[PDB]
């Protein structure tokens, strides 16, 4: 993830590799994301049972 | 002078959205209408009534005669022509059915992004105040919506000769929907602000 | 083993040493209801996947819940979009949801019944019928 | 009670998936339309047709349109054209 | 793939099939009864075969 002239981009054997966006996080304030995928929706809660 | 969104409240009214800290069984009731694929079931049909209302009579009746005399000879005037005339409808609705699928199902996925619209429903709910983004459009980034439609006519063609015209007819619309739809954004930028 | 459960698990005491011989004890029998927010998790997750992706479920009489199929949305959600760019663009319908549902065999004839092919062979049978029904006159 | 949700509900009360409503598909749907993209030429789906495929929706507006009333009209006429032949 | 395996196909290839499986070896008896009953047969016995 750049933050310079932000971009998505993916990394593999030290090469870049095509990937997509379906649920492209909610890039926000400083140095953090926020995905609204479903499982991260759950994601604590499903910590919390074990 | 009064910030709104990159305040104390704004931020934690934002990861509540999500299952940052609080998280009951009805969170999800947001995910419901939180989906995309539902405004591309919309668009498709504020398209596709626009897109069957563009034709009229006289081009459509030449059909009738020209497949009436490809290939049959009316045998009964009130009883094989009738019958045939209604296979007739569904044999040609069916075929401008499959003709308008192939006309839409390529421009819709390529052009339409996803997650535009999942934003939006992440920031009407939530604050009402949703921030927009534009682009200049070099020809670069006209160039393959102008390529497109000329590839819209190869999925056409095969399943009808008349959906070709059809899209000839409303090409229109479909370069009036191509240039704005992708043009807009809803910016999830890391620093951005409401005044 | 009851023996040697009893000595397998010695009488082990609890002491601190203290200069005063002073105690005033509590005692805390507990335990968690896990099972009162499983119930609520997995119907959490049933409440989850049916919001994201709706998909259908075949319940019967008395409520009686069945096996869970996709939508006619989810198909376009999640596999069409695997087909626009990651698979061959601009050719491949979806599919109807009861079709999907039904058999791996018989859904050629559910696209016969869709095609022209049936209403090529309707058109052959009136058309060979009506040069055939003319002939007894 | 804001967006109005429809549900799905059968025999014994058993919910099913929960669909938009007519209302709310003009009142949050419409406004990214007409605001945010293209302006001033589409129309709101209904509800019950929203449930429905993608493929057959354009079959659903096929009888909305004048296509089926032109189909109709040849089938009409061109059989009428028939009819007089005989007498 | 078979909805678009089944549209590319005119008239004009299957109805030959029809009169070279009538003339193959079936007599035509009756022209209104005889031939429908065929005809109602011969639905069938192509779809399943394709």
């Amino acid at each position: 993830k750049k933050v310079r002239s932000e971009r998505l981009e993916a990394q593999l054997r030290g090469k870049h590799i095509r990937l997509y966006v379906a649920a492209e996080p909610l890039a926000y304030e400083r140095d953090k994301l926020l995905f609204t995928t479903p499982v991260a929706h759950l994601h604590e809660e499903i910590l919390r049972y074990d | 002078v009064i910030d709104i969104f990159p305040t104390g409240q704004t931020m934690s009214f934002l990861r509540l959205l999500h299952g940052f800290l609080g998280t009951c069984r009805g969170q999800s009731m947001h995910q419901v209408l939180r989906d995309p694929c539902v405004l591309r079931k919309q668009l498709l049909y504020g398209v596709c009534k626009t897109l069957f209302d563009t034709i009229t009579v006289r081009r459509v009746a030449e059909e009738w005669k020209l497949h009436a005399a490809l290939f049959p000879y009316r045998a009964l005037d009130e009883e094989d022509l009738e019958q045939y005339l209604l296979v007739w409808s569904a044999s040609l609705r069916q075929s401008v059915q499959t003709g308008v699928l192939g006309a839409l199902r390529d421009i819709l996925y390529q052009y339409a992004d996803n997650d535009d619209y999942g934003l939006y429903v992440d920031w009407c709910v939530t604050v009402g105040l949703v921030p927009l983004l534009d682009v200049k459009t070099k020809p670069s980034e006209a160039a393959e919506r102008a390529q497109f439609v000329r590839a819209a006519v190869q999925r056409a063609t095969e399943t009808h000769p008349l959906a070709q015209d059809l899209l000839q007819a409303n090409l229109a619309l479909l370069l009036q929907v191509a240039e704005r739809l992708g043009a807009v954004r809803v910016a999830n930028a890391p620093e951005v602000r409401v005044f | 083993a009851v023996r040697k459960a009893r000595d397998a698990a010695p009488f082990r005491p609890l002491a601190v040493e203290d200069n005063r011989l002073v105690a005033n004890s509590f005692f805390s029998q507990f335990v968690p209801g896990t099972e009162s927010l499983e119930r609520f998790l997995t119907q959490l997750w049933e409440n989850e996947y049916f919001r994201t992706f709706r998909l259908r479920r075949l319940v019967t009489h008395q409520g009686a819940e069945e096996a869970i199929v996709y939508s006619n949305y989810t198909v376009e959600r999640v596999t069409l979009p695997y087909l626009c760019h990651i698979l061959a663009l601009g050719t491949l319908d979806p599919v109807p949801e009861a079709y999907l549902q039904l058999s791996f065999g018989e859904i050629v004839a559910a696209a016969y019944d869709d095609s022209k092919f049936c209403r090529y062979v309707e058109l052959i049978c009136s058309r060979e019928k009506a040069r055939r029904r003319q002939m007894s006159r």
